[PDB]
């Protein structure tokens, strides 16, 4: 079965760092473009970052550019988000999303309400 | 002693345009075969290409027939006059189908919202039936006003103008359409820069053979350069079909793919 | 609220699939073998049919 | 057109040439 | 709240129990049990007919029980009933909604069904006395596009929709009598059992589900694919089935051992399977792909046995006759091709 | 029976002549896929195009357009979007005044532009609600640099025709928003398809003519690519 389990995240005060990890299983990790999406309390799912298959192309939403760093370990089937300077507007559930098809540059529906290839999410509560 | 200059000159011209029409006939036959033996290429543009190819083949064959009947070693007046009428009709049909292809591409790029298959009827009718009207009127004027031997010597200008005016108009109109099409294409490249000029020059050099643009050079030309005029056209506008065929059948992408299919997967 | 019932329904529908009676995969493959070997003769694609009975030729 | 002009010119020239040969033969 | 935590761990507990139970029956593989069988060689098939007349892409195609008549749906607004022997068009039905994604031919031959992005399943009467083919009924009640529909008889049809649910209807009344829920993605395909007492479904969640028709429950669930499942088809005996997915692989599953039996894939194939079908014997598995051609798989050795390469665009649909003599393939090139 | 067969041939004659009568209608009408979001304002756009899925029919210079606002589907769209690989254009409406959601529009664009079955469809991009963006920019309480940190180092481009009586910050904002889509459009669209961005508000009346002109341009470039002239 396709499975994406997230680890990390929790309580941090503004200005702290966290390493979110996403262990993948049930598919060939090196084929799929990976994404980090998030849902803050009281609003919808928003796309945070994405990284292509090999790892060369990388993109961020803009409100996290320079602060978050996405990185995949294909040989270990893992995805990582390193967050250095956490603002209060980063407290949210953080889901590791997979692209729908295995050799494409377009990933539809990753921020859908019930997308099937998304993890359960780690709660990152940043408060002082 | 004179006129041996022009006689030998015209004989060498005959040799060279026989070679030209022969090569163009061969290549146009190959190209018509490839265009008809593949149903995926049955476009509305490839249909007009096929009609143009037929007009070129008719022009070449008619030149061969006219040569064999006239310049190869008083009865047979009717047969000779009908050969001349067929000759004039084939020439005028090639010019009309060059004009029809220019008009097709221009109406495709200048209106672009039109029923193509309803336009195809009028286009084929014009291409194959405007030659007929003018050639029939010329043959009538010859049978009535100038009937000497075979109708192979143009000694009355008006009777010759009846069948040279339409051709000059074809050339001029098709040149105007050529300019407007290139204007549109330059707008396409510019609006939505050395490679721009390179692409424009390539699309000019690929559009010259298909519209008969090399005829505007010696249209409206005096009798003084007539010889070289003949030469140019007859020594190179007899290869036109060839190059046309080649491009519009041999350097096309769709044609190459379709033929590669049946060649490689058998 | 709704995720509670969602997960409960999921686990219950998952375990109601667990009390099914399974066989070995050896039987599950031998059955398919025996089927495609018994019905091999009447497959006009496996064993091609000559133009005499073939209606599409 | 050019095919018609070539035909007219060659026809006229070889007609004149045949006439000239007749003029040699007869005179 | 520890309710979600304890339900999570309960689900993982019994899920891994099912994992080891599936594991506690895999004594060997289908490849090693068929390690001694004879290969079928090289399946060479040729385009016998080529059906022309559709203006746009063909999205669906159902083969009549006649083994001669076809129905085909193209996304220009046309249901064309077709005679494959003479390539003649028996009927041409203009549809209200152009965007049809499925079509069905009643096993009695009297009605056809079609439905697409309009969320309605239209049934058309083909055998009217007053002399017209008109809309028999419109089944409304899905909240997503209708992707597959299949008749169980001339009164009951099962339709699968993009709203993640399937529905068994009653055509005479027009009321949905059973709803099959449990898929977490768009349901793409349907396949009825030989006796039409069960039916298997594939969804856009890499999962297939076996449903009992009359009661309305899900019996078994099958995973193993990595992406959406575009097409499902039963094995001729109804004790197995095959799924084709966007992950460029096909998988044969068994209903009794309850686990994936076989995978059909090749490194040179990195496009998704759009349609699948079994030959009448079950020895050949037909699979249409995105690389514009179909592939014929030896469904017992997983080695590809043949290719049907004649289409200019995406291959939408495959269909094997009831008697097993022909194979219709539709495509986005607007042409139906019969192979033999 | 040898008589059934000619009756079949007669039915086939009638059917095929009807089919070729319907082909003229099918190939004379242009199908447009209308995409957007809940805030984008597609409803008002189709309110300007007077004359499971919704269709609107409008006519510009006696040319017929059928625009399909899909509407009543669930939020996942990777499967039914393929049903529109043949349309003339995809009309993509964006709520440009809502920066917080602009990144979800871009991504959607980025997936429509890069989809294997839509990689040749041109996108007519309508950046709707320009008056809202104007009043939001002139209010000053919402910084585009907060959502897009590359707006601080951006200046109004050269070929940037501003509206009369328009503030220049408004011009920078709208042209940055437009160039955010145009970068995606140029990074992978190699003359096979093009984006046609337009700035529109809820009171503009010339949107049908804009779609007509963009469709003319798409058709003309298809013809110029058939002849291998471009």
């Amino acid at each position: 079965q396709v499975q994406l389990q997230e680890s990390g995240g929790g309580l941090v005060q503004p200005g702290g760092s966290l390493r979110l990890s996403c262990a993948a299983s049930g598919f060939t990790f090196s084929n799929y473009k990976m994404n980090w999406v998030r849902q803050a309390p009281g609003k919808g799912l928003e796309w945070v970052s994405d990284i292509s298959q090999s790892g060369a192309s990388i993109s961020y939403t803009g409100s996290v550019k320079g602060r978050f760093t996405i990185s995949r370990d294909n040989a270990k089937n893992t995805l990582y988000l390193q967050m250095n300077s956490l603002k209060p507007e980063d407290t949210a559930v953080y889901y590791c999303a997979r692209c729908p098809a295995p050799f494409t540059r377009d990933c539809f529906d990753v921020t859908s309400t019930t997308y099937a290839y998304r993890g359960q999410g780690t709660q990152v509560t940043v408060s002082s | 002693s004179s006129n041996e200059k022009r006689h030998s000159y015209l004989l060498k011209l005959k040799v060279m345009y026989t070679v030209g029409y022969s090569s163009s006939l061969v290549m146009l036959l190959v190209a018509l075969g490839i265009l008809c033996a593949f149903r995926r290429l049955h476009c509305t543009r490839n249909y007009i290409h096929m009609h143009l190819f037929v007009s070129f083949i008719l022009r070449a064959l008619s030149n061969f027939i006219k040569d064999a009947v006239l310049f190869s070693s008083d009865a047979h007046r009717a047969g000779c006059k009908l050969v001349m009428v067929l000759f004039q009709y084939c020439i005028m049909a090639n010019y009309s189908w060059l004009l029809v292809e220019g008009l097709y591409l221009h109406t495709l790029l200048a209106i672009s919202f039109f029923s193509e298959r309803k336009y195809l009827q009028g286009f084929v009718a014009f291409g194959w039936g405007s030659p007929a009207i003018f050639v029939a009127l010329w043959a009538i004027a010859r049978h009535f006003l100038e009937d000497v031997g075979c109708w192979d010597i143009n000694a009355n200008a008006s009777i010759w103008w009846i069948i040279r005016g339409p051709v000059i108009l074809s050339i001029l109109i098709n040149f105007i359409l050529f300019i407007n099409i290139l204007r549109i294409l330059m707008r396409k490249l510019r609006t939505q820069e050395v490679s721009h000029y390179k692409r424009l020059a390539r699309s000019t050099l690929l559009l010259i053979p298909l519209f008969g643009i090399h005829y505007i050079v010696f249209a409206f030309s005096p009798e003084d350069a007539m010889e070289i005029q003949l030469f140019f056209e007859l020594a190179l506008g007899s290869f036109q079909g060839l190059v046309v065929a080649v491009l519009y059948c041999f350097l096309n992408g769709e044609v190459q793919l379709e033929v590669q299919k049946k060649w490689q997967q058998w | 609220t709704a995720s509670i019932a969602q997960a409960r329904k999921l686990v219950e529908q998952l375990k109601m699939e667990a009390n099914i009676d399974r066989i070995k995969v050896s039987k599950a493959a031998a059955d398919l073998m025996a089927y495609c070997e018994a019905h091999a003769k009447e497959d006009p694609l496996l064993t091609p049919v000559p133009a005499s009975e073939n209606p599409f030729r | 057109h050019s095919d018609g002009t070539f035909t007219s010119e060659l026809s006229r020239l070889r007609e004149g040439a045949r006439l000239q040969r007749l003029l040699q033969g007869l005179v | 709240q520890s309710e979600l935590d304890q339900l999570r761990q309960e689900a993982e507990q019994l899920k891994n129990q099912i994992r080891d139970a599936r594991k506690a029956c895999a004594d060997a593989t289908l490849s090693q049990i068929t390690n001694n069988i004879d290969p079928v060689g090289r399946i060479q098939m040729r385009t016998r007919r080529t059906l022309r007349g559709h203006l746009a892409k063909i999205y669906a195609m159902h083969w009549g029980t006649d083994s001669r008549l076809l129905v085909s749906a193209s996304q220009d607004g046309k249901l064309i009933i077709w005679d494959s022997y003479t390539t003649n068009k028996v009927h041409a039905i203009p549809l209200r909604s152009s965007w049809v994604m499925t079509c069905a031919y009643a096993p009695s031959g009297n009605y056809v069904a079609c439905g697409g992005l309009d969320n309605i399943c239209s049934i058309y009467n083909l055998k009217t006395r007053e002399g017209n083919v008109r809309v028999s009924r419109e089944l409304a009640g899905h909240t997503g596009y209708l992707s597959c529909c299949r008749f169980l008889d001339d009164n009951q049809i099962v339709t699968s929709s993009g709203d993640t649910t399937c529905a068994l209807w009653d055509i005479e009344t027009g009321q949905q009598t059973t709803t099959f829920t449990g898929h977490t993605g768009d349901v793409m395909s349907l396949s009825l059992a030989p006796d039409t007492r069960l039916f298997v479904s594939g969804a856009c969640d890499a999962s297939a589900k076996l449903w009992d028709v009359r009661e309305g429950m899900c019996r078994q669930t099958f995973t193993g694919h990595e992406s959406d499942i575009n097409a499902i088809c039963f094995f001729p005996n109804g004790n197995a089935f095959a799924t084709g997915s966007d992950d460029a692989t096909c998988r044969l599953f068994d209903l009794r051992a309850d686990q994936e039996l076989m995978t059909y894939s090749h490194d040179n194939i990195i496009c998704g399977i759009t349609s699948v079908s079994f030959s009448k014997s079950g020895r050949l598995l037909l699979a249409g792909y995105d690389d514009f051609n179909c592939n014929v798989w030896d469904a017992l050795k997983a080695d590809r046995a043949g290719v049907l390469a004649g289409h200019d665009n995406r291959v939408s649909c495959l269909g094997v006759t009831d008697d097993g003599m022909a194979v219709a393939t539709g495509s986005w090139d607007s042409f139906l091709k019969i192979w033999n | 029976q040898r008589n059934e067969e000619k009756a079949q041939r007669e039915a086939n004659k009638k059917i095929e002549k009807q089919l070729q009568k319907d082909k003229q209608v099918y190939r004379a009408t242009h199908r447009l896929l209308l995409l957007g979001a809940d805030n984008s304002g597609k409803s008002t756009i189709v309110k300007q195009m007077r004359i499971g899925i919704f269709e609107t029919k409008f006519q510009v210079d006696k040319v017929n357009f059928h625009m399909f606002d899909v509407g009543g589907q669930r939020d996942e769209r990777r499967k039914w979007i393929q049903c529109f690989n043949d349309v003339t254009a995809i009309i993509f409406v964006v709520d440009s005044s809502d920066y917080n959601r602009l990144q979800e529009a871009l991504n959607l664009f980025k997936s429509i532009w890069n989809n294997r079955w839509l990689r040749t469809i041109s996108v007519i991009l309508f950046l709707n609600k320009q008056d809202l963006l104007a009043e939001k920019v002139l209010a000053g309480k919402s910084k585009i640099e907060d959502y897009f940190p590359e707006f601080a180092r951006y200046t109004t481009p050269e070929d940037a025709t501003p509206e009369p009586g328009e503030d220049p910050r408004v011009t920078r904002a709208k042209y940055f928003i437009r160039d955010e889509f145009l970068r995606i459009s140029t990074a992978s669209g190699d003359g096979r398809h093009y984006c046609y961005p337009h700035f529109t508000c809820a009171v503009d009346t010339e949107n049908a003519r804009r779609i007509f002109n963009d469709c003319r341009d798409i058709i003309q470039r298809m013809h110029l690519r058939q002849y291998e002239l471009l």
